[PDB]
């Protein structure tokens, strides 16, 4: 009847007259306010729209289970639903990401920030993107499918998502336009690899072809991070090639560059699949090989920064062994191969033989095929004790090689024709060598 | 006869720290 509409119209205006109270905190009440909203829709087929109510209750339902939700909309359509729903979604997702630790940095803010902080902001972002892909985008598809009873649902998922995508793409651009700094390589790759996931996840959750526009942006963003990775790695190779220091490493110790460069290349290999896809043995293989060539070529010229040819060798040994150890003790050895490693061992083998000849030939001349060789020996011991051979095994074998030549040769020379050092004195003084400290004897 | 373990060919920049050298901009 028209009286069944009057009663329906009544309680709506009663509820309209108090927007303070929400309809969805009263058991028998919320049951009644639906039946009224149904008769409005029935009558048309006063405005008595009460949508302003249902639109605000839905807002106050999604913000503080999802059963009141999927009933608010069946009565709402029979547009303003979509625009409202999508809004609150866009808002709540904005807050999730803020909590996660997603800033919207400017270009100036990015360029001025100290690496230690930018590092932690990128770290936060990768975590955020992982969450968005593996949790949120799926959750927002589940909600639209359950809540909305139209397929509109395609529009709602995308409009619920765009804001969330755009906000991560912002910081993607921030790092994309940042000055190229080797520091950042590993992080940019973490970001690239994280962001790559979005497309698969979005392709699985989007039925229609409106998800192509968002996928286009994400691609263009990925491709720029793709550019940022090629440029960063280039800057590393560029700065390595430019390095020309003529300060000799004291005690012939391992050069810090050798430590840094090899640490860097060892870390790249953790990103083989990405780096192989972006660069154009593996493309990374070719690059790793080139970069290590530059390091060797640089270190060879640093070995010529000595008056003593012996220290040139000790330096080349120590640094070339460290390189080979880091290659063999990682997936580097696998990539550039055995033949590469065998050759370096060859070079290290020859460098040691070069030392033993160069340093111990005049000392073995002071005994023939009065003769004071004490100055020769004292001078070697004097400063070769302050030298360093870091590797215990190599240090041991150089000493054993030295002694086995010099000691028996001295037992003969003295034992025949004889007056300062006994052969035991020399054995003990030989054991003090390469300890990076002046030996106790004098 | 440089006084730092790292020295740039292009700009003057030198340092005994590799990280500082490898992330230096050529001035
Ligand atoms: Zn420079």
């Amino acid at each position: 009847s028209a009286a069944a509409f009057d009663a329906a119209e009544q309680l709506i205006q009663v509820w309209d007259g108090t927007p303070e109270a929400l309809v969805f905190e009263a058991t028998e009440d919320e049951v009644a306010e639906y039946l009224s909203a149904v008769d409005v829709a029935i009558e048309h087929l006063a405005m008595a729209r009460l949508e302003e109510e249902l639109r605000h209750l839905m807002v106050r339902h999604a913000v503080p289970t999802a059963r009141g939700g999927p009933l608010v909309n069946p009565f709402e359509d029979q547009r303003e639903l979509a625009d409202a729903y999508c809004g609150i979604r866009r808002d709540l997702l904005d807050e999730y990401l803020s909590a996660l630790g997603v800033e919207r940095l400017s270009i100036d803010e990015v360029q001025r920030i100290e690496w230690k902080h930018l590092n932690d902001k990128m770290k936060k972002w990768v975590q955020a993107v992982k969450t968005v892909v593996r949790v949120l985008l799926a959750g927002e598809r589940r909600l639209c499918d359950q809540v909305l009873s139209v397929s509109l649902r395609e529009e709602c998922f995308i409009e619920s998502t765009k804001g969330c995508i755009m906000q991560i793409l912002s910081f993607g651009d921030a790092v994309a336009v940042c000055p190229r700094s080797p520091e950042k390589l590993s992080r940019i790759l973490d970001m690239y690899e994280a962001l790559a996931e979005v497309i698969p996840e979005m392709k699985d959750l989007c039925l229609g072809s409106s998800g192509d526009g968002v996928i286009s942006d994400v691609q263009a963003n990925l491709d720029r991070l793709g550019d940022a990775i090629r440029g960063t790695l280039f800057e590393f190779g560029k700065v390595l090639q430019l390095e020309s220091s003529r300060r000799a490493m004291t005690a012939g110790e391992i050069h810090p560059m050798t430590r840094y460069v090899m640490n860097y290349l060892r870390l790249l290999v953790v990103y083989s699949d990405t780096l192989d896809a972006l660069l154009d043995m593996t493309p990374l293989g070719k690059r790793l090989l080139k970069l290590i060539s530059y390091l060797e070529a640089n270190l060879e010229e640093k070995s010529k920064l000595y008056e003593d040819s012996a220290l040139e060798c000790i330096f080349s040994m120590n640094n070339l062994l460290y390189i080979v150890q880091k290659v063999r003790d990682s997936e580097l050895g696998k990539i550039l191969g055995d033949h590469w490693v065998k050759r370096r061992n060859g070079k290290i083998r020859q460098y040691s033989k070069s030392y033993l000849r160069i340093s111990w030939m005049k000392v073995l001349s002071f005994l023939k095929d009065f003769k004071n060789f004490n100055l020769a020996f004292e001078e070697i011991y004097r400063n070769q004790t302050t030298w360093k051979v870091p590797d215990p095994q190599l240090r041991e074998e150089l000493k054993i090689s030295i002694s086995e030549n010099v000691i028996p040769a001295y037992r003969a020379f003295l034992g025949r024709y004889g007056i300062k050092y006994t052969p035991e004195d020399l054995e003990s003084q030989l054991s003090d060598l390469f300890e990076g400290a002046p030996g106790p004897a004098n | 006869s440089d006084t730092t373990y790292h020295k740039c060919s292009k700009c003057g920049y030198g340092s005994d720290d590799s990280d500082a050298y490898f992330n230096h901009k050529c001035n």
